[PDB]
RNA sequence: UUAAUUGGAUUCAACGCCGGGAACCUCACCGGGGGCGACGGCAGGAUGAAGGCCAGGCUGAAGGUCUUGCCGGACGCGCCGAGAGGAGGUGCAUGGCCGCCGUCAGCUCGUACCGUGAGGCGUCCACUUAAGUGUGGUAACGAGCGAGACCCGCGCCCCCAGUUGCCAGUCCCUCCCGCUCGGGAGGGAGGCACUCUGGGGGGACUGCCGGCGAUAAGCCGGAGGAAGGGGCGGGCGACGGUAGGUCAGUAUGCCCCGAAACCCCCGGGCUACACGCGCGCUACAAUGGGCGGGACAAUGGGUGCCGACCCCGAAAGGGGGAGGUAAUCCCCUAAACCCGCCCUCAGUUCGGAUCGCGGGCUGCAACUCGCCCGCGUGAAGCUGGAAUCCCUAGUACCCGCGCGUCAUCAUCGCGC
């Protein structure tokens, strides 16, 4: 089961509305930009708030 | 009219700070060093059997120990030979000097 | 080997550590430290009651360093006295207190409560305590008290929390105690931090 | 002399060679890398000697 | 059954389990022989207590005791308390540790609300997940521990490092072959390319594409990729229960023994044998047996030790002995597998139990009761009723090796 955890989703949503204008759908962008952003030091961990974020960006471009 | 230089610790940070400063040592004056060449590292294994008693399940406890190892070569010089000479190394480091 | 060099040495510092634990009971022991030096080994004690350790102006510390070089193998021994850095972040050191309060004669609740009102107060974030034996009858019984945030399972509690154990004698019987303690500046892995 | 009828015969090997260095017993000792350890005494005192439990 | 054949454990969760491969010791059992009472006090004691001995009897052997007389100087179990010690009883008096329910998804708290009350709600419903894992709806709104996160190893790439590890290219010397145009092997220079060793870093996120579902949570199928959907294998086991096991590892209350149930020494036993059972090894042969020849490993260990190399012996073994406190020296040129010849479906050139004679090693001691070698002997067994066990990929089957135990001894445990 590839469930998303929840601090993972925590953290990710106050990222987005903090610096809305600082991500795109870019995945490598986003990486980079969560690395900087926080004290984050495992890379796991890393990767899967920056694919969440990136979904993010793209669902709210659409409109849902 | 080389120095040999052998170092053993059960933590890895140690080492390496006594593997620098030995490193800066050498930088801070015209001396050549052979880089710190690592030696494989020393495995004990030990297996026990869990319960005091002998009664149920069999369940075994592996515990380790890991030991690592550095080798360093540096030629004979006094000037430097003295300052690597009063280098305080950690309680957890093993470090023994010879001349080849 | 170079094995075997490491081993013998572990060894002295653990049979070293159990005496002294055993004999300077009443005194708080909270740990020992052992340096070399080329004029022989520095040995530090860390107690919460050094007059004890001393024992009116010697008479204790020549005794202790007599038999450290006598019965275990230290050379040229030299015992230094100190105090402990942080009393109520030490689990071993609670978990002797609460035994000696309960073999005063203090109800168990009450020993617990305090030791926990302590703890908290002096700024951790979570404590633990277990208590087991023949309490109020002769069908053994066993009891814990809790608050806090306290990490039980994974990596994490075995490198962040401090344990401590220790037995009480008692007319009746043993009485087990068990502690467990975190520190105010343990970080779980899941606490991220943004940077504003 | 009454004190001979005490005293052991001093044993080279064998099970009777042999005692823990923690609790006396005979038997089940370590005697790996020179540790003269029950395996009993090993399991609650390895964790002081540096051991873990990587895997 | 016996003088004793010491004891614990009996469905899963007792029965190669108590790390339990016991010759002495271990030892707790049986036969026999000796020794031990801090500290208080009672008889006694320099006119010498307590204690020790050359020889010879008793004895398995013993200044243990006795005979025979020599020793030394302050305490005194002949007596009363008390004490040391106890593998003696109690795991149904306890601590600590361990097995199982179960690596299952559970167990609770603050305030509010419902019920006279025990209690209830949250923790329910639909879909989803390995998961009380999530998304929506709800008298609930929010939290904690567990799950996940975390830690160790394996597979791909980059940087740094070059000895005790590695040897491709280049140079020199020596020796072989088809006589050397060409092709090999050693040694020395020299080098860090390649392998390896070990510090740091990169890489995978349902990120991209198409469907289902609700447009959510997710699920199914493809590209690229060393790796694809907990990437694979491990460590860590919540609140509790099981009067589960252990006081015979250590700690510990009560009761017992306390001149024996404490401490030593000698010889026995735990190894007995009409029989029932568990787990295994070797076979019942050709998908083989024998003889000669040819190939390729990894994990670990070594100073009370590993021992190359030379000599003697048919073998097991024996006499010297370099190097090694070890990426340097040693254990260490595995077996299954391949090639050639004999045997041709037979209780046999299958099987190797049992027994005779002889030669060795360890050890203070090999009969009870150890292991190895040579020649001889040659049992049951010709595929197994009713029943019943393990396993989903470098897994199962088949084949050997290392460490633990260990003076000697592996059909075992843990690993390769
Ligand atoms: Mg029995
Ligand atoms: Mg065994
Ligand atoms: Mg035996
Ligand atoms: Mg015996
Ligand atoms: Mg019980
Ligand atoms: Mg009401
Ligand atoms: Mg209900
Ligand atoms: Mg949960
Ligand atoms: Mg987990
Ligand atoms: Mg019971
Ligand atoms: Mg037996
Ligand atoms: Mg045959
Ligand atoms: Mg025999
Ligand atoms: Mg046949
Ligand atoms: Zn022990």
């Amino acid at each position: 089961g590839k469930i998303r955890q929840g601090f993972i989703k925590r953290v990710a949503r106050e990222l987005f509305n903090k610096y809305p204008n600082e991500f795109t759908r870019d995945f490598e962008h986003n990486k980079k930009k969560v690395e900087e952003l926080t004290n984050v030091t495992s890379k796991k961990i890393r990767n899967r708030i920056a694919g969440y974020i990136t979904k993010l960006v793209r669902m709210k471009e659409e409109g849902k | 009219q080389k120095a040999r230089i052998k170092l053993a610790s059960t933590n890895v940070r140690s080492l390496e700070e006594v593997a620098n400063q030995i490193k800066q040592i050498a930088e801070r004056t015209g001396v050549r060093m052979s880089g710190p060449i690592p030696l494989p590292t020393k495995r004990i294994r030990i297996v026990t059997r869990k319960s005091p008693d002998g009664e149920g399940s069999a369940t075994f406890d592996r515990w380790e120990l890991r030991i690592h190892k550095r080798l360093i070569d540096i030629e004979a010089d006094e000037r430097a030979m003295r300052q690597i000479m009063r280098i305080r190394v950690p309680e957890d480091v093993t470090i023994e000097i010879e001349l080849i | 080997a170079i094995e075997r060099y490491f081993i013998r040495e572990a060894v002295k510092e653990m049979l070293i550590d159990e005496f002294l634990e055993k004999e300077l009971r009443r005194a708080g022991y909270g740990g020992l430290d052992i340096k070399k030096t080329p004029l022989g080994t520095k040995v530090i004690i860390f107690a919460a009651n050094p007059g004890y350790v001393i024992g009116r102006g010697g008479r204790r510390i020549r005794e202790l360093t007599r038999i450290l070089e006598r019965q275990f193998g230290l050379e040229n021994p030299q015992i230094d006295v100190q105090e402990i850095k942080n009393p109520y972040l030490n689990a071993k050191v609670q978990a002797v207190r609460i035994a000696q309060a309960l073999e005063r004669g203090i109800h168990f609740r009450r020993a617990a409560y305090a030791a926990m009102r302590a703890i908290m107060s002096n700024g951790a974030r979570g404590v633990e305590i277990r208590i087991s034996g023949k309490l109020t009858g002769e069908r053994a019984k066993s009891v814990r008290f809790y608050q806090g945030y306290l990490a039980k399972v994974g990596n994490p509690a075995e490198t962040l929390v401090s344990k401590g154990y220790a037995q009480a004698l008692l007319k009746l019987g043993v009485i087990g105690v068990k502690v467990a303690i975190m520190p105010p500046d343990a970080r779980l892995p899941d606490e991220i931090e943004i940077i504003e | 002399a009454k004190a001979d009828y005490n005293k052991r015969k001093p044993r080279k090997f064998g099970k009777g060679a042999r005692r823990c260095i923690r609790c006396g017993q005979y038997g089940p000792i370590i005697r790996i890398h020179g540790l003269m350890l029950c395996r009993h005494c090993f399991r609650e005192v390895a964790p002081k000697l540096g051991f873990r439990k990587y895997e």
